[PDB]
């Protein structure tokens, strides 16, 4: 385990890698909003399908 | 040289383990490595061939 | 030197003087002192003590001149500004012909000190040489800091300071007194080598000499165990590790794992923080973080191999760390405890990130989440700024000192700000600058000194709170991903909701100043944003928006409506926060009356402002559209459609929409 | 129930580094710099508060007296230890010290190898870097400089290791002497207004070692007054080792450098012993010291030629001058010219202690010692000889008025009828103002200025004997410029203008100054005459006003005298 | 011809025995260990 950990290690500050979580969140939020608005359009269409009958 | 070799080895270890570390027996690092080998050999070919090409200009007197 | 010291007190006896006269006299004095310093390297004294005293005096004068110029940034330090400026221009970027004439005196002093024999007699000469060495070291440090400041990219003095450190590595061997000053100098040289690979220090020191110096300094004041020299050696180690030094860092961490390395003793000190002085604990934790962020593979490995002694002590510290410690016995220890907790949280977060990368962070995180009580108490809440006493002190100082203001004592960032009573206000200088007239001393240790000390302690506490904020933000951000499974959901959701509520309440309550600390706008909004994001991805919310949205609405109402102003990130993050909040509400009636305010006053106003400005805009308009779409989906709206028809028709949004569509 | 646990911690701690033994170097440094944090540190606090360290510092001879502690050595060395034990045994076989002290010194040297290596000559790369920096300043030695590899390979050798061990042993001896001296100084002449922790530590150390309690109206000086012979007897072994190196030591190590180092160490130890004795003596200024000890001390000085045999070399002048000054100071102290004249003129018994005045043998010994010293042609004996001459000049007249034990002395060496020898000695001493010049030099080396060889309090308490000598000698020899310049160089010492501070210190340190305004002899003869000779004789009055204004800044009772 | 030999030897020996050249490696090693720890941490974090 330690062998692979040292093999795949990069010379750089650790506090910068964890920071990437912010970027990843900012890039996931977009897709999450797109899923919100798609499940919303879906819901709306559904309620219309239950309005017409 | 020995210490430098150790360093390079460790760098390889860290890069390889960082990029992938849940299957060190996988075919990706394989392709990577072999493909690096090919790159190096191709570079050798290119450079040496260029050298020989340069060597011909001397005979063009 | 006495003339310069007297001129330093520019806050006052002085009939017959003026700023220009004092400035010219100070410039002439600086020129004369520099000429003497350049000429002393040629005179032949009957003995070495005379030259030593002369060098000590000139170095002390130059140091007092340099520090006085950068210690403050107000007009009080303008009388000696042409002089300090001259000395700095002449000791940082001298001509190449006379560059060595200004450096040979220091080299000769270091040589004479490193080859003076040890003697039990003649204590006068010994103390004079010690003071001379300390003055030279302080002057070197001041020059290094001055070069680091003002944006100096090419420092020709660094080449000589390296070969001077070559001697300073052995100089402490003659006298232990030099161990702290020397290390300080080295720390400042390393700092100048960071913001400027650097010249390899191992090439100047040497393998054997470097190993001897490391073996001498690794033990932090073991025979006595003082706090000053300890914080000094811990800051030195942190600075040496933070820079690109790699050979020295490896020899200092490994010790040639670690058996006699600095870390072997740092763990021994960490396992007794419950009784150790909080002042040294901060420096020890800073060293730990500096060794972890740059050399994690060693520090984290050793800590996991010995976690049975560190995790227990961390849990003990966390459980018995009250939030409001001001009211109890102790006022200055609050900032120290907050800084210690912030460093502990940062280290926990880093080790949890490493374990997650190694896929061994489940049990450790599950055991640590039960220790976040101190965080829930004094974490994201930064309302401990107590602007009341700060404003009172400012008014009392402006009423008694019309000319000098309270903000004039702000540090110029020349030296790393201490997390003590001198974080923002320069007390070391104020003590000698305002102590000439009655009012500073005060009866029964009262007056302006105690109030300034309390204000500095409060500012240090706020800084520690911000550090803990960042640490806990990272920790919770990684834990939200770690604790994805369906377990410990109750306490987890409770903690997240409490954090969000504390953030939203602090966003409304009194804000801190923007000139002292960093603007909080957009700094603590994304935190709650990503928290609610991940909690919605997990779908484990108690649909308790009935009260959570009130704070967001109050913030959106009392934000001055900077829809398109410079505060665009703040507006966007507030919009995303309200979006996720109203989406969580949709998953859940008394909700419609509480959510119609955003549909009536917020969405319409922002849409009209955007339509009027557009005559940046695309993403904001898309976000507003998504907000309205997700807000029109709440179940409470399918019945209040009648009630909302009029509010939606009053603004005639359809006209502007069709216009922009054209 | 006095073990060496805190004194000599287990070898496992010394080797693993978990507890660095508080060597005498660190204690001496902390006591010399008067650092608050170090002196109040837990480690040093527990080390000094232990009764074992108290008994050791009260009996330094036992710290190096040859004893048979083979059992203790084996028990300590059992439960890199082989090399440590071998070095300890070799050192114990070479020097007469016990095996425990040798083992402790070897452990301290092992812990201090970093310093011993860093104080070595630099490598070739360092010399090259220094030359590059230089572009006067020629304090290097490139002709002998070598690389680091050959410097380290030679450092780990056996001969070099033994030489470093011996050097560390000598350094630790000097550090122990300086540390005990500074400790006695701080315990006897503690400055006021110090931190509460320092006062508490002082009171604890006193009550534990000497039972000296400040709340008692009469503290127990017995255990503090018994520290004079404890070091006057060790000075014998010091001079014996100075005049003869260890025989069991290998001849290969007995090189010029080693001989010079041994001589310097012996001189430093003798100076520290003399200073400790002077301190223990001035602790009780008015009362006399036991004549049984002064007899032996004067016999010792007679035999050793006032340490002029070991100080006769020209390579120990820097250490000889202060050594001679301190010898003269302690001689004048034990002589008590002031109290001696008071007793000879008052005839009342002091009751503090019996003086040598009632023993004719001691008087004969002192007289023959002074005669031998003056015949040998040495300057260090100038003030002591002059003083003794004055005493004899007062005894002669005391006999003329009575024409009792001193009569035996006066008639034993044929000193009753003729007064030629002492008069000739005084004439030679006063010729060319040699006595005054040597006294001024001693005061300079025993003052408070940065040129002084000892601490400020040491010189402040050492100038008292010279001031008393000038007091009693002032009414004998008339007023003249030489004695005045001598007293000026004594009281002022030649310090600078910025050497004046308002730092409040113990009254004892201010005694040497206030005496000028306390005793009528030093008031109506020097101060009054100096004021009267103004501005004609400007330097005396000026320097007197300067020193008075510099010394009486905090003394509110005499702040308006200048 | 010894002079030429020791000249070459001195040149290469001088080139090797330099503070900077010797320091670069030491600096590099730590400079690597930084990335080692950073990568290992960021790896453990994204070890899912």
């Amino acid at each position: 385990d330690v062998d692979t950990y040292l093999s795949n290690l990069q010379t750089k500050t650790t506090l910068s890698m964890i920071a990437d979580g912010l970027e990843r969140s900012a890039r996931d939020f977009d897709a999450f909003l797109e899923e919100n608005v798609t499940l919303e359009w879906e819901a709306q269409r559904k309620r219309i399908y239950q309005h017409f009958g | 040289g020995k210490d430098l070799a150790k360093m390079i080895k460790e760098i390889n270890d860290m890069s390889n383990t960082l990029s992938k570390g849940s299957k060190p027996d996988d075919p990706l690092t394989q392709i990577v490595r072999v493909l690096n080998g090919h790159l190096a050999q191709l570079q050798w070919i290119d450079t040496n061939a260029a050298a020989l090409q340069a060597k011909v200009a001397a005979a063009q007197k | 030197a006495a003339l310069i010291d007297s001129a330093a007190c520019s806050a006052v006896p002085w009939l017959g003087t003026s700023e220009k006269i004092l400035s010219r006299v100070a410039l002439a004095i600086a020129q004369a002192a520099l000429d003497v310093y350049e000429s002393t390297t040629t005179w032949r004294f009957r003995s070495e003590l005379d030259r030593s005293i002369l060098v000590r005096d000139v170095v002390g004068l130059m140091h007092k001149l340099v520090v006085h110029a950068h210690t403050l940034s107000s007009h009080l330090t303008s009388t000696l500004s042409p002089a300090a400026a001259h000395i700095i221009s002449s000791f940082l970027t001298p001509p190449p012909s006379a560059s060595s004439l200004r450096f040979q005196p220091l080299l000769g002093t270091l040589l004479v000190a490193l080859i003076t024999p040890r003697a039990t007699l003649y204590p006068g000469q010994s103390r004079i040489l010690a003071e001379r060495v300390t003055s030279v070291l302080a002057f070197c440090t001041s020059l290094l800091r001055a070069a680091d400041f003002l944006g100096q990219t090419h420092i020709p003095l660094q080449t000589h300071l390296f070969q001077s450190a070559c001697l300073l590595a052995r100089l402490p061997a003659a006298n232990a007194v030099y161990r702290a000053p020397v290390l300080e100098l080295l720390r400042a040289l390393v700092e100048v080598a960071g913001r400027a690979e650097p010249p390899s220090l191992l090439g100047y020191l040497g393998s054997h000499a470097a190993r001897s110096f490391i073996s001498l300094v690794e033990g932090i004041d073991k025979p006595f165990g003082r706090v000053e020299h300890a914080v000094v050696t811990w800051r030195f180690f942190a600075a040496v590790i933070r820079n690109r030094q790699q050979w020295m860092a490896g020899c200092l961490l490994t010790g040639r794992v670690g058996e006699g390395s600095v870390l072997a003793a740092a763990m021994e000190r960490l396992r007794e923080v419950k009784s150790l002085d909080v002042q040294e604990a901060v420096a020890v934790m800073d060293f730990v973080v500096s060794a972890q962020n740059y050399w994690p593979w060693t520090i984290f490995a050793v800590r996991k191999e010995k976690e049975v002694v560190d995790a227990l002590r961390g849990y003990v510290r966390g459980l018995k760390a009250p939030g409001m410690v001001m009211k109890t016995d102790g006022a200055a220890a609050a900032a120290f405890q907050a800084r210690i907790a912030a460093y502990v949280a940062e280290t926990f977060a880093m080790q949890l990130y490493h374990m997650r990368q190694m896929r061994q962070a489940e049990k450790f995180a599950g055991e640590l989440v039960a220790d976040l009580d101190y965080f829930l108490r004094e974490g994201v809440m930064v309302w401990g700024y107590n602007a009341s006493l700060h404003g009172n002190f400012a008014r009392n100082f402006a009423k008694r000192f019309p000319g000098v203001e309270v903000d004039d004592f702000k540090r110029t960032m020349w030296l790393p700000r201490e997390l003590g009573k001198g974080y923002y206000y320069a007390l070391e200088v104020a003590e000698q600058m305002l102590g000439f007239d009655a009012g500073w001393g005060g009866v029964k240790q009262s007056g302006f000194r105690k109030e300034m000390e309390t204000a500095n302690l409060n500012l240090s506490l706020v800084e520690a709170q911000v550090s803990l904020f960042h640490a806990w933000e990272y920790l919770l951000l990684e834990l939200t991903l770690s604790l994805l499974p369906k377990k410990e959901n109750a306490a987890f959701a409770r903690q997240v909701l409490q954090v969000v509520e504390q953030c939203l309440e602090a966003n409304q309550r009194s804000q801190p100043p923007e000139n002292i600390f960093v603007v909080l706008g957009h700094a603590r909004a994304g935190l709650a944003l990503t928290l609610l994001q991940r909690l919605a991805d997990a779908n484990q919310l108690p649909r308790d928006v009935t009260h959570l949205l009130a704070l967001v609405s109050s913030a959106i109402h009392a934000v001055e409506n900077p829809f398109g102003a410079n505060d665009l990130p703040y507006f966007r993050t507030l919009l995303k926060i309200l979006f996720v909040v109203l989406r969580a509400a949709k998953q859940g009636v008394a909700i419609t009356q509480q959510v119609l305010t955003i549909l009536d006053r917020v969405v319409a106003r922002c849409f009209r402002a955007l339509a009027a400005l557009v005559h940046t805009a695309p993403e904001d308009l898309a976000l507003i559209t998504a907000i309205l779409q997700a807000c029109l989906s709440v179940p409470g709206i399918e019945q209040c459609q009648v009630q909302v028809l009029n509010i939606m028709a009053a603004h005639d949004v359809f006209q502007v929409a069709v216009a922009l569509f054209s | 129930t006095l073990t060496d646990r805190t004194y000599l911690p287990p070898l496992e701690d010394c080797l693993t580094g978990r507890t660095v033994i508080l060597s005498w170097r660190l204690v001496a440094s902390a006591l010399e710099d008067a650092d608050l944090a170090r002196l109040t540190s837990p480690a040093l606090s527990t080390f000094l508060r232990d009764g074992f360290v108290h008994e050791l510092l009260k009996h330094p001879a036992r710290v190096f007296e040859p004893k048979d502690l083979k059992q203790e050595f084996e028990t300590k060395t059992s439960s890199g230890v082989d090399t440590i034990k071998k070095d300890a045994l070799w050192l114990a076989d070479a020097v007469a010290i016990n095996q425990v002290a040798a083992l402790r010194i070897v452990l301290i040297e092992y812990q201090t190898r970093a310093h011993s290596h860093l104080v070595l000559p630099l490598s070739t790369q360092d010399v090259a870097n220094i030359q590059e920096a230089a572009g006067i300043l020629s304090l290097l030695n490139p002709a002998s400089a070598v690389d680091a590899e050959t410097m380290w390979c030679d450092f780990e050798t056996e001969a070099r290791r033994r030489e470093r061990i011996l050097a560390t042993y000598l350094s630790e001896r000097r550090s122990f002497t300086a540390a005990v001296d500074a400790l006695v100084t701080f315990l006897l002449h503690s400055a006021p207004g110090q931190h509460k922790d320092l006062d508490s530590l002082r009171r604890a150390l006193l009550k534990d070692a000497f039972a000296f309690d400040e709340d008692l109206d009469v503290p127990d000086r017995s255990k503090l007054l018994t520290m004079a012979p404890t070091y006057m007897n060790l000075v014998e072994d010091c001079i014996a080792r100075a005049q003869a190196l260890p025989a069991k030591l290998g001849e290969s190590f007995k090189t010029e450098a080693f001989e010079l180092d041994w001589l310097r160490t012996a001189i430093t130890e003798a100076v520290h012993s003399l200073s400790i004795a002077f301190q223990a003596l001035d602790l009780d200024t008015p009362y006399f010291a036991p004549h049984e000890l002064l007899s032996e001390w004067f016999e010792l000085m007679n035999s050793s030629l006032f340490l002029e045999s070991i100080l006769g070399f020209e390579v120990v002048a820097d250490l000889a001058m202060p050594a001679r000054s301190l010898v003269s100071a302690i001689c004048l102290k034990m002589l008590n010219i002031d109290r001696t004249i008071q007793f000879l003129h008052d005839f009342d018994y002091p009751d503090g202690e019996e003086p040598y005045l009632l023993s004719s043998q001691t008087l004969n010994k002192i007289h023959t010692a002074v005669t031998n010293a003056v015949n040998s042609g040495v300057a260090a004996s100038l003030p002591v000889a002059f003083a003794w001459s004055l005493i004899v000049h007062q005894m002669h007249l005391g006999y003329q008025e009575r024409a009792s034990p001193y009569d035996d002395f006066l008639r034993e060496q044929r000193l009753d009828n003729d007064i030629a020898p002492v008069e000739q000695i005084a004439m030679l001493a006063t010729s060319r103002g040699q006595v005054y010049q040597v006294m001024s030099e001693m005061a300079l080396c025993l003052g408070t200025t940065h040129e002084a060889a000892f601490r400020p309090a040491v010189g402040a308490r050492a100038r008292l004997v010279f001031q008393d000598l000038l007091k009693r000698a002032a009414y004998l020899i008339p007023y003249q410029d030489e004695p005045v310049f001598s007293l000026l160089a004594i009281l002022a010492t030649g310090r600078q203008y910025w050497d004046v501070t308002d730092a409040l210190s113990a009254s004892s340190l201010n005694q040497v100054y206030t005496d000028m305004l306390d005793d009528e002899t030093l008031f109506t003869q020097f101060t009054m005459q100096a004021i009267n000779r103004f501005p004609y004789e400007f330097n005396p009055f000026s320097v007197l006003c300067r020193v008075l204004a510099a010394a009486l800044i905090t003394n509110k009772d005499k702040a308006d005298v200048v | 011809d010894e002079d030429e030999l020791k000249q070459k030897l001195q040149q290469i020996d001088k080139t090797l025995n330099d503070p900077a050249q010797g320091s670069r490696l030491e600096e590099l090693w730590s400079r690597l260990i930084v990335l080692r720890g950073y990568a290992e941490d960021l790896k453990d974090q994204i070890n899912q």
